[PDB]
């Protein structure tokens, strides 16, 4: 799990540098992996560590994706790119929503386990980060509203 | 650390960097010291240079290589080159020409090339050149001139050439001073002038680095210290003035030495005191301070 | 950019393996050659290494170990036991002439001279030795290939993987004007490489795309010093020159190069920046720790 | 007996001594440097940095040209110096469990900071007095003094308040109104016929008593603050400090202060010399004074000469810290040849950088570089490469001899270096190996010059002719005869079958030429 996630963020910059079509696909694969991780969500401590990993650079990456989406609405289509890009956007939307309901129960439990302190910091530091920084996601939502293509709009409103 | 010489040490000399020291004694051996980066002088090598006592030593300019010249009562001068691979120093050549015991040997300034002078009981100053830099064994005899008989010391003008002409001071016996220059294309040494008022035996003489000064300075340690100012001006083209005399040693001044810049003079004597000197704004000398032992 | 006088002309600086917060430093050119670990961030001279021998190679051999190469081409490494504040000198080799740069191929600490002595992970015997005289470029283009760059700035891909003692390839400028001071090899792809011209130029390189001189420049003043690059933003980087100078060439930006650093001082030590220094050709004392 | 040698070392020839006490036994003597200490390095380094900053700022400002900015810029530099002094003070007590050293140095630094403050004030008087009081502070009746001291630097109780009001009514005024205000307060005090109330009345006797109990400088500050805030005549104040200080009775420091009050500056310089520190800092101060020497003074012109002497003294002081040496050279411009010579004497990358800097700003340095390359050669290849490169930058013949020897006994490196006649010939030989222009170039290289193996080169040429068939050599056969004659001459100065074979090979080329002629 560590190897793939590390590769994927690096590749996304790597994907962008070479071949827009092939970078996008890698990003879509990463989004799929994230979705799988969400579905999946000693052992409890490992889960807490994973939650901590999920909650600053990773948060920024989602923001970068949102910025790409804001760029995206204006130009391209590119449906195959759009599906993968669209799918990635949907995954980003869903993970925060799916994660948040899970996260509040999850984070408190992690804190209880800590009675670990660093992971708790994620509860503290992670919470501060979440508010954002709101604008970039919001712009993407506005673009989705302008598009009126459906979907994306639900995840944006939720 | 004890020199490691059984008999008395005649001379000590620094290399160009000031990191290395050479010593010679009457035990017939030359020792070379390394100043380690850890600050202790350690001897690099010691070897039996000559059959008879070694009075003087000198280091050539580091452009030519690691060369030390030595001088003995055996009537020879030897040139040595340091071998990095080492027995540390090898004889490049021997100078047999001096018919008598030699008092001193000095390399000339670097601009001139490998050139050295020597002075002996024969009282004949000899200059040797290496005409090929590549052949460090190829030492030709450039010149021979006559002096008088007894004490001797030599000291080249260290002035860089292009700016100045070569000349050399010879101090034998005395209070009498003898000075020599080099001619245009006669290619012979002439007696431009003499240093007068020399007192007792001239134990030592040194020419000072003329860095940033038009005039030249030479100091003699007689059994009095004197400083002379030479000025060329323009047949004849020389003048001397006597800057100062100093007797606060109250005794023989054995060694006179200059700074690298020529800023500081030093003097030592039988009082067992070493005096450092500065030039005033007036160009008079003042004793900065005295070390004792 | 909080400066700090060490009163010690610095030769090395590492954002240590452990952001750029654990500073360590190696101070050459002193009467008992120096290096300090945990200094300073705040005095924190936990391992101000009393040490004979100077710093040619230098590596954080773990987050609790430190590798280095010593002045005469000797070797020097301890294990930075930061808990109990002592250590144990791991590696001490005699005659590996100094070394001219430092490379890595984990964990065989490869390097180059100005002869190659491949020590490695616990390889206290000198295993590989392709003793080829070099007339300072050293890296791992792929394990365990390398490219020796002589002081004609003359790069040549050799190896230690297969047998042999020649090089396999060679990178070269038309005129070989500068000497071997500072080349580049990209973390974006280990077959991507550049260099900095000691006139103030770049010298960008293409491995696959021919072998041409891709991009020179004319921007800096002095010899090529070293380059701060972001350890995760490959593109973000800024340029420098051998007075210790630094021109911010905003390369994640497009030529946006200005008078960057707290400038006009003497030279800078050695480079590691993540989240810092870009050490000059002459390695004097300087500091700033605000690298975000 | 004393033998002294500059590196510095002192040794003793066998003698009775002198003394020797307790004992002297040919003990190694280390003689050297005024400059010392680990922390000393920080302070010296800090001073050098400050000097560099001073050089950096003023020249740039001048480039800007005349402005008040210059008036304020000078004040800023003084403030920076004060900050440096504060840092030095901080360093000291930071000395930990330990001995006693540099405490006097820190006291001297504080005195120098006070002097710099005075100089800035000279370059307003009431503010200066307040600042002086503050500096002195940094270096019941007591409670009343505390209440007053702070104010001056910016029924009984009721009587005291009234006295304070009276004191206030004097500072506000017209100095003529203050004169009358003090008199009335004195009259009120007389009517009163409690000590605190009298102090509140002031006007102005007690302050002198307080000074007697103490300090004269403090008394003077009090006078500037509450009596009349004009500072023009210091004979009376001087007597008070002089007499009050005596009553109070560091003495040397007081004397230095008195000299400063006299205005020096030669006396102040003498005092600094007696202290002996700071030397470089003192020289910098002298330079600043020379820069300031604005007001039409012949002494100042002499003053300028004194300032020029100070820079030379600073240069003499500098010893081996490379940045400091560079700073000294910069100061000198505003030594060059000795610096490079000194570097050569020191005798690698850093040295090369220094040489480059000198070039940017020489022959001796080049010679030193040549000597280092030779030492490296003594590396057996890279030393020649480095030394050869140095020669190119400005031995070359020696390099050619080495390269030619190596090519007879690497090739790619040689080609790169070449990119001279011998090298060209080697290139031609390489071209021939690759497989006529190359062979021609090799022969032209031979006609220009000859080589000792030379025979091998001739054999290679013969092989090339065989490959070619030697149609146009014609000259070469004539050329070959000359070479044979040269060989004979060499033999006279100092394989026969092999020599015959070469002649036979030559004949073949001639035959080929004849065939070409027939064609």
């Amino acid at each position: 799990l560590q190897f793939l996630r590390d590769t994927v963020f690096l590749r996304y910059r790597t994907r962008a540098y070479r071949r827009a079509a092939e970078k996008w696909e890698v990003a879509e694969a990463v989004l799929d992996v994230f979705y799988k991780l969400l579905k999946d969500y000693a052992f409890k401590p490992p889960g807490f560590s994973l939650m901590h990993h999920l909650l600053s650079p990773m948060l920024e990456l989602c923001l970068s994706l949102m910025e790409e989406g804001v760029t995206q609405l204006d130009t391209y289509a590119p449906f195959p790119g759009k599906k993968h890009l669209e799918k990635a956007v949907a995954y980003c939307f869903m993970l925060l929503n799916l994660t948040l309901q899970k996260e509040n129960r999850f984070m408190d439990l992690l804190r209880e386990s800590h009675l670990v302190t660093p992971l708790e910091q994620l509860l503290q530091g992670i919470n501060p980060r979440s508010k954002k920084a709101d604008n970039v996601v919001n712009i993407a939502r506005y673009l989705c509203h302008g598009n009126s293509n459906a979907e994306l709009a639900f995840e944006s409103a939720k | 650390i004890a020199a490691d010489h059984k008999d008395l040490i005649h001379d000590v000399s620094f290399d160009f960097h000031g990191r290395r020291m050479a010593t010679c004694s009457s035990d017939q051996s030359v020792k070379v010291w390394d100043k380690s980066e850890n600050g202790n002088w350690h001897c690099t090598a010691s070897w039996k240079t000559h059959s008879g006592s070694v009075w003087r030593v000198t280091w050539a300019h580091p452009e030519f290589g690691q060369v030390l010249a030595s001088c003995s009562f055996d009537r020879t001068a030897a040139v040595w080159e340091e071998i990095v691979g080492e027995s540390h120093w090898v004889k490049r050549t021997t100078l047999v020409d001096s018919r008598t015991s030699v008092t001193d040997v000095k390399f000339a300034p670097k601009h001139m090339g490998l050139m050295l002078a020597t002075c002996s009981a024969d009282g004949v100053v000899r200059i040797y050149e290496a005409p090929d830099v590549m052949n460090l064994s190829q030492w030709s005899l450039q010149h021979e001139i006559s002096c008088k008989l007894s004490c001797s010391c030599i000291s080249w003008n260290p002035s860089s050439s292009r700016a100045h002409s070569p000349m050399i001071a010879v101090g034998s016996d005395d209070g009498k001073v003898q000075i020599y220059e080099y001619n245009e294309n006669t290619r012979k040494y002439a007696k431009a002038e003499t240093l007068m008022s020399v007192s007792d035996p001239v134990h030592d003489i040194a020419f000072a680095p003329n860095l940033g000064r038009s005039f030249h300075i030479l100091a003699v340690a007689t059994k009095d210290v004197r400083i002379f100012t030479m000025k060329p001006l323009r047949v004849t083209k020389f003048e001397i003035h006597t800057v100062a005399q100093f007797d606060n040693h109250n005794s023989q001044v054995w060694r006179v030495s200059w700074n690298i810049t020529g800023t500081v003079l030093a003097s030592s004597g039988d009082d067992g005191t070493v005096r450092l000197w500065k030039a005033n704004y007036m160009d008079n000398w003042k004793c900065i301070g005295v070390l004792k032992g | 950019f909080a400066a700090k006088f060490v009163s010690h002309k610095i030769s090395r600086t590492r954002w240590r393996p452990v952001q750029p917060d654990v500073f360590a430093t190696g101070s050459w050119d002193n009467e008992e050659n120096k290096v300090c670990v945990w200094a300073t961030s705040d005095p924190k001279q936990l391992c101000d290494i009393k040490h004979p021998g100077d710093v040619m190679d230098m590596q954080f051999l773990d987050k609790e170990r430190i590798v280095t190469g010593s002045s005469t081409g000797t070797v020097t490494i301890f294990r930075h036991h930061e808990n109990n504040q002592t250590l144990s000198v791991n590696q001490r080799w005699e005659q590996a002439a100094p070394c001219t740069a430092i490379v890595c191929s984990s964990p065989e600490i490869v390097s180059v001279g100005e002869r190659i002595n491949c020590f490695r992970a616990e390889s206290r015997d000198v295993l590989r030795t392709i003793d080829d005289a070099d007339s300072h470029g050293v890296t791992f283009l792929r394990t365990t290939e390398i490219l020796t760059v002589n002081s004609v700035g003359q790069l040549k891909l050799w190896d230690l993987r297969k047998q042999g003692n020649d090089p396999t390839q060679i990178f070269s400028v038309t005129g070989e004007r500068v000497p071997l001071h500072c080349v580049d090899r990209h973390p974006n792809q280990q077959h991507v490489v550049a260099t900095g011209g000691q006139d103030g130029m770049l010298c960008i390189w293409d491995v696959r795309h021919g072998k041409m001189p891709m991009s020179l420049l004319n921007a800096h003043e002095a010899e090529m010093w070293e380059v701060h690059f972001h350890p995760s933003n490959p593109d973000h980087l800024f340029t420098c020159s051998e007075d210790g100078s630094l021109w911010h060439w905003d390369a994640s930006a497009q030529l946006e190069i200005t008078n960057l650093l707290p400038s006009s001082t003497l030279s800078v030590n050695s480079l590691d920046v993540l989240g810092l220094v870009c050490g000059t050709d002459a390695e004097a004392i300087y500091v700033t720790r605000r690298l975000f | 007996h004393i033998g002294f040698s500059w590196g510095l070392y002192e040794t003793l020839y066998q003698k009775q001594g002198n003394s020797e006490t307790a004992a002297r036994c040919p003990f190694m003597y280390l003689v050297r440097s005024d400059i010392y200490s680990p922390v000393l390095r920080k302070l010296f380094n800090e001073s050098h940095s400050i000097f560099v900053g001073l050089q950096k700022s003023a020249e740039e400002a001048s480039g800007k040209s005349r402005k008040a900015q210059l008036v304020q810029v000078s004040r800023n530099y003084r403030s920076v110096l004060r900050a440096c002094m504060e840092e030095m003070h901080t360093l000291s007590e930071s000395t930990r469990e330990t001995a006693q050293k540099y405490i006097s140095q820190i006291s001297i630094l504080s005195a120098m900071e006070l002097s710099w403050n005075l100089c800035e004030i000279l370059f307003p008087a009431g503010p200066l007095l307040i600042l002086l009081l503050e500096w002195v502070r940094l270096h019941h009746e007591k409670f009343w003094d505390g209440v007053t001291g702070y104010v001056l630097q910016g029924v009984l109780d009721d009587l005291l308040k009234k006295m304070p009001m009276l004191h206030t009514g004097g500072t506000q005024t017209f100095e003529l109104k203050w004169q009358h205000w003090r008199e009335e307060c004195e009259r009120h005090l007389q009517n009163g016929t409690e000590a605190v109330c009298r102090v509140l009345l002031g006007d102005e006797e007690v302050l002198l008593e307080k000074r007697d109990l103490m300090t004269w400088y403090h008394f003077l500050v009090s006078r500037l603050l509450f009596k009349h805030p004009t500072v023009k005549p210091t004979e009376l104040h001087f007597y008070a400090q002089s007499s009050l200080d005596m009553f109070l009775a560091p003495e040397p420091l007081d004397n230095i202060l008195l000299a400063a009050f006299e205005f020096d500056i030669h006396q102040v310089i003498k005092e600094f010399s007696i202290v002996s520190s700071n030397w470089w800092f003192v020289a910098h101060l002298t330079d600043l004074l020379d820069h300031c020497q604005l007001f039409q003074a012949h002494n100042l012109y002499f003053g300028a000469n004194m300032r020029e002497f100070l820079l030379l003294d600073y240069a003499s002081g500098l010893f081996s810290h490379h940045s400091l040496w560079q700073l000294g050279v910069d100061y000198f411009d505003y030594g060059r040849e000795y610096l490079k010579l000194h570097m050569e004497r020191i005798p690698t990358e850093k040295k090369a950088l220094k040489a480059l800097r000198i070039c940017e700003q020489t022959e001796q340095v080049r010679s030193i570089c040549k000597t280092m390359a030779m030492q490296s050669l003594c590396r057996l290849g890279s030393a020649l490469s480095w030394s050869i490169r140095a020669k190119d930058a400005a031995l070359i013949s020696d390099r050619f001899l080495k390269e030619y020897c190596e090519r007879g006994n690497d090739l790619i490196d040689n080609l790169g270096s070449a990119m001279r006649l011998t090298f060209l010939g080697k290139y031609r030989e390489f071209h021939r190996m690759y497989s006529f222009s190359e062979a021609a170039s090799l022969l032209l290289s031979l006609m220009t010059a000859r080589i000792a193996p030379c025979s091998f080169w001739l054999t290679l040429l013969l092989d090339a002719l065989p490959l070619l068939e030697q149609k146009q050599v014609i000259f070469s056969a004539e050329q070959t005869y000359e070479l044979m004659r040269c060989l004979e001459d060499r033999m006279a100065a100092k394989i026969q079958k092999q020599d015959s074979s070469i002649d036979n090979t030559k004949v073949e080329m001639l035959r080929l030429a004849l065939a070409r002629n027939l064609a």
